[PDB]
RNA sequence: AAAACUCCAGUUGACACAAAAUAGACUACGAAAGUGGCUUUAACAUAUCUGAACACACAAUAGCUAAGACCCAAACUGGGAUUAGAUACCCCACUAUGCUUAGCCCUAAACCUCAACAGUUCAACAAAACUGCUCGCCAGAACACUACGAGCCACAGCUUAAAACUCAAA
């Protein structure tokens, strides 16, 4: 099935960022994945500080990938990007649009429940 | 901690109105349900009596909301009796 | 027109105090609790300016956790702050307590100007288990 | 001879439809010093407050135009086997004649 | 006979009202929307009676909020200051 | 409701525990 | 135990499987998807090998082969998770129902 | 706006477990609860704080304490006048919040019934 | 009909030689998913 | 109030095998026990029903066996208080333990005390009264979650389970 990799790496220059990206895609191909496309979210200041493998980082580059891969590729890539230092975080998830949206007909009015108690004068 | 300071749970003073600042602060905290949580987490709350408190609070909310609905529904009826005899 | 929200290091902040930006203003810190409240004043760069407490004022176990003791501690800390040359202050409060609301009035009477009030009280997301409930 | 079914099919209410968001003309039959009760149509009268403008221009037989929400105010609560009523009808007025 | 009623549906039926997001899609990346759906100061998630949307969408957006928080797109304590000058959907009373 | 029989069983079981602790 | 590269169940009537690219055939292979695709391919193989009339799930033999493939799935899951009491109970109940229907089929 | 109670209580047709477990049966009562006090009155604390300050500075010099001692006395008198004012206010009727007596009167002029 | 979409999208699928151009193009480009919605349900960017 | 710590406390920076605010006014999953931080994997029986106390598989917390884990809480214990006395309620410190592994024990007010299946419209209290079929259970109180006997990795136990004497009540 489809797998979206959300990638958050440290703020650094285009050459080494592209090096990290190409080696990650090489790891995908080695595991046997097929990349659909690459999406750049861009560089942004992180909301909260993070302690990486060896440092702390306040700014970070957000990238996103979508690809196809088997199951074991998931864990293999998780451990790969965990051993990787340039990446701050990497998370694999599934595609939302693959879950076809159930057709909605609006919100039904909930009538107040009744007959919880018997007819008694008390 | 590692989050930035002076964004959350803040309130800016205007014209040195410290009392109104703290009033707005505790109002928003209670509307978010924070002072309640703090005073309850002072001591540990067992799951059983937690569930009991929670169910009682649900029923209390239900009864109070329905009473308020009927009060707002019947406030207009409280007027000068037109037909005395 | 007034914005209740505080400023941000990213521009723009159109409000200074004594010709200074919001960030570099000193911080008053308050640690409130049942039996005692501890107050401190620190610079923007972590440099502790003034520190005092109800115990240093000379209040006893029953009376450390009161509003009058908090007011006195605020008066003393404001005296120290005015001696060292501090006028404006950003307030930070931590925890519940009787003298919580009273420390601010104490500082004001001492002669400081609180510009903002921040409540960095501890809230655990079910992190740790507190003590067991008392049976009064 | 005409059946009640025919008279209902040609009735003013079947052509009126939903009472909400509809104008209607009416008159008053009883009026207290502070409020006035308009008999406009259907079963119930609608009680209303005297407006600040043109206060004295409200007497018996005055034809006032006004809208209405429903011809009967009711509501069912948690312990109400039969819904509480008001014996009245909510309405808002914005003109006369 | 002809004037009599007949079994028939009610065309006065008001169509079932739909929440602002009943039809639209939600993701863990629309930090703008997911910050509109949370308290600005404390970071607490506004409940259903504050928000005013259906339970399915509330569940989706709250799970997405938690995912973004743990992922890094959003903080946990303080709402992002840049998203404050946006439409206020969630009703409140303190101001 | 009343729990007198429950308390009877309670004291029976407690006395039995004590008896077994002794013997 | 079908191969991994075998395309999915649904994409068999279409004649575009040969003309389409090799990467497309690969991503259409059932090895990419979850194992329930593999399981339905298996039960189709069994029904084509055994049953005279396929496309008849109401049949006792179809129910039996479905439960057998599900039982082997649960067996593999338990062998990977020796501690999964829920799936163990499900497997036991499934074997019991399978024996019940084998009995009534023999009858 | 109100929360539903379809399958919250333990009912016969309710298959799953119950959500709510109220001690008493939940039926709309025909009387409203009566108002309560808020806390124990307190005031003039800052006034007597200034007084004690000036006292310990000037060794009980009343002609110099005049300002804050007068302020303290005036604040005590104001607080007592305010107590009398809020008392007569509660007697004449709370503004915005109607009185429980007349509310109960209305509810018993048109009460709810759980029975037929 | 469903096969044809992902059949044509194979051209969009990157590969090894397309990598050293698509990476640069993507990192040079910028894209966001953020968008809000008002009371009535109108999208706003 | 005492006792305890001052290698104490406040701000700031780095850091966990611990438990997972708000959402949740939601009522969903699981047969039950139970499950509400995030991602991935596998997966959520039976298209007549009932059905083993001759079986099998589970079975909260607590407890046991051998390694490990240490924020916090805490049986026990110690000390300080109160009390005529306090082996407790209050306070401080700490331990088994609560946690991850491979096993064992197999009990709860395990109750929503309301059996499963297919359906309909009055003793009192409680959660209105009922119909057709099916399995299980009950026969005055107490002796009795007991004795004897039989089985269990359990050896202060668990399951099954009486009898004698006494009373006219319970
Ligand atoms: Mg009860
Ligand atoms: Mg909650
Ligand atoms: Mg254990
Ligand atoms: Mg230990
Ligand atoms: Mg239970
Ligand atoms: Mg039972
Ligand atoms: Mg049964
Ligand atoms: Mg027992
Ligand atoms: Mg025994
Ligand atoms: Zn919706």
């Amino acid at each position: 099935p489809r797998y979206e990799l959300a990638l958050i790496l440290k703020a650094m220059q285009r050459p080494e960022t592209a090096a990290t990206l190409k080696r990650t895609i090489e790891a995908l191909m080695d595991r046997g994945a097929i990349v659909r496309d690459l999406e750049n979210l861009g560089e942004r200041a992180l909301p909260y500080r993070i302690s990486a493998h060896s440092q702390q980082h306040n700014r970070g580059g957000y990238f996103l990938v979508d690809f196809y891969a088997p199951t074991a590729a998931v864990e293999s890539m998780v451990e790969h990007l965990s051993r990787d230092i340039d990446v701050i975080r990497g998370n694999i998830v599934k595609h939302p649009l693959t879950q076809e949206l159930k057709e909605c007909e609006g919100i039904v009015p909930v009538p107040l429940a009744e007959k919880l108690y018997s007819t008694k004068k008390r | 901690a590692k989050h930035l300071k002076f964004i959350a749970r803040t309130v800016m003073v205007q014209e040195g109105n410290v009392e109104s600042a703290y009033r707005t602060l505790n109002r928003i905290l209670t509307m978010d349900g924070l002072i309640e949580d703090i005073k309850h987490r002072r001591y540990y709350e067992k799951p059983c009596r937690r569930r009991q408190r929670e169910s009682y609070e649900r029923c209390r909310r239900i009864y109070n909301m329905e009473m308020a609905r009927k009060i707002n529904f019947l406030m207009r009826k409280n007027r000068a009796d037109p037909w005395q005899g | 027109k007034f914005s209740i929200y505080p400023p941000i290091p990213g521009e723009e902040s159109s409000l200074r105090w004594a010709g200074k930006k919001f960030e570099e203003i000193p911080i008053a810190h308050i640690k409130a609790s049942h039996n005692n409240t501890q107050i401190q004043v620190v610079s923007a760069s972590n440099e502790p300016l003034a520190f005092a407490s109800c115990g240093t004022e000379g209040f006893r176990n029953a009376k450390k956790g009161t509003g009058i003791a908090a007011q006195t501690a605020g008066i003393a800390a404001a005296a120290r702050a005015k001696q060292k040359g501090v006028i404006h202050i950003r307030v930070v409060v931590k925890g519940l307590g009787p003298g919580r609301l009273s420390a601010m009035h104490g500082l004001i009477m001492g002669g400081l100007e609180v510009i903002s009030i921040t409540d960095n009280t501890p809230i655990p997301h079910n992190g740790c288990r507190p003590r067991k409930a008392r049976k009064l | 001879v005409e059946s009640f079914a025919s008279m209902l099919r040609h009735s003013p209410l079947t052509q009126m439809g939903p009472a909400k968001d509809k104008l209607v003309i009416g008159r008053i039959f009883h009026i207290v010093e502070n409020d006035l009760y308009i008999d406009f149509g259907g079963k119930f009268h609608c009680v209303c407050r005297r407006p600040e403008v043109d206060g004295e221009k409200y007497q018996k037989g005055t034809r006032v135009r006004l809208r209405l929400l429903d011809l009967e105010l009711t509501s069912r609560f948690l312990g109400a086997t039969t819904d509480t009523t008001v014996l009245e009808a909510n309405a808002v007025l914005l003109g006369i004649q | 006979n002809e004037d009599l009623p007949i079994s028939m549906e009610n065309p006065y039926k008001e169509p079932l009202k739909k929440c602002i997001l009943c039809g639209k899609h939600v993701d863990y990346k629309n930090v703008q929307l997911l910050s509109q759906f949370v308290s600005p100061f404390t970071g607490c998630i506004y409940g259903r009676h504050i928000t005013g949307l259906c339970g399915k969408k509330q569940k989706e957006i709250t799970k997405a909020i938690k995912r973004a928080q743990i992922m890094g797109f959003m903080p946990v304590t303080y709402k992002d200051p840049a998203y404050l000058k946006d439409p206020k959907v969630c009703n409140i009373r303190y101001r | 409701k009343n729990v007198l029989k429950i308390r009877r069983r309670k004291m029976n079981h407690h006395k039995y525990r004590k008896l077994v602790k002794k013997t | 135990d079908p191969p991994p590269s075998t395309l999915l169940k649904d994409y068999q009537n279409v004649p575009g499987i040969e003309k389409v690219d090799d990467v497309v055939k690969r991503l259409l292979s059932l090895e990419m998807a979850n194992k329930k695709e593999m399981l339905k391919i298996k039960q189709e193989q069994f029904m084509k090998k055994i049953v005279a009339n396929p496309e008849d799930t109401r049949s006792l033999e179809a129910r039996i082969i479905a439960l057998s493939v599900k039982i082997r799935s649960y067996e593999e899951h338990l062998e990977k998770h020796r501690k999964d009491k829920a799936h163990k109970r499900y497997l036991l109940m499934s074997i019991d129902q399978r024996k019940k229907m084998l009995k009534n089929l023999r009858n | 706006a109100t929360p539903s109670l379809r399958g919250r209580l333990a009912r016969f047709g309710n298959p799953r477990k119950p959500v709510l477990k109220p001690n008493k049966p939940l039926i709309l009562a025909n009387r409203v609860g009566e108002r309560r006090r808020e806390k124990g009155e307190a005031t003039c604390i800052t006034e007597m704080s200034v007084m004690m300050a000036c006292w310990k500075q000037n060794e009980f010099r009343d002609d110099a304490c005049r300002k804050e001692i007068q302020g303290f006395l005036d604040c005590a008198a104001r607080a007592q006048e305010a107590r009398k004012m809020r008392s007569i206010q509660e007697t004449l009727g709370e503004s915005g919040s109607l009185l429980p007596n007349k509310l109960n009167k209305l509810l018993q002029r048109f009460p709810n019934k759980p029975y037929l | 009909r469903e096969v044809l979409q992902l059949q044509e999208e194979v051209k969009n699928f990157i590969t090894r030689e397309n990598l050293e151009a698509r990476v640069e193009a993507a990192l040079d480009s910028r894209k966001n998913y953020n968008w809000a919605i008002t009371r009535e349900g109108l999208v706003v960017r």
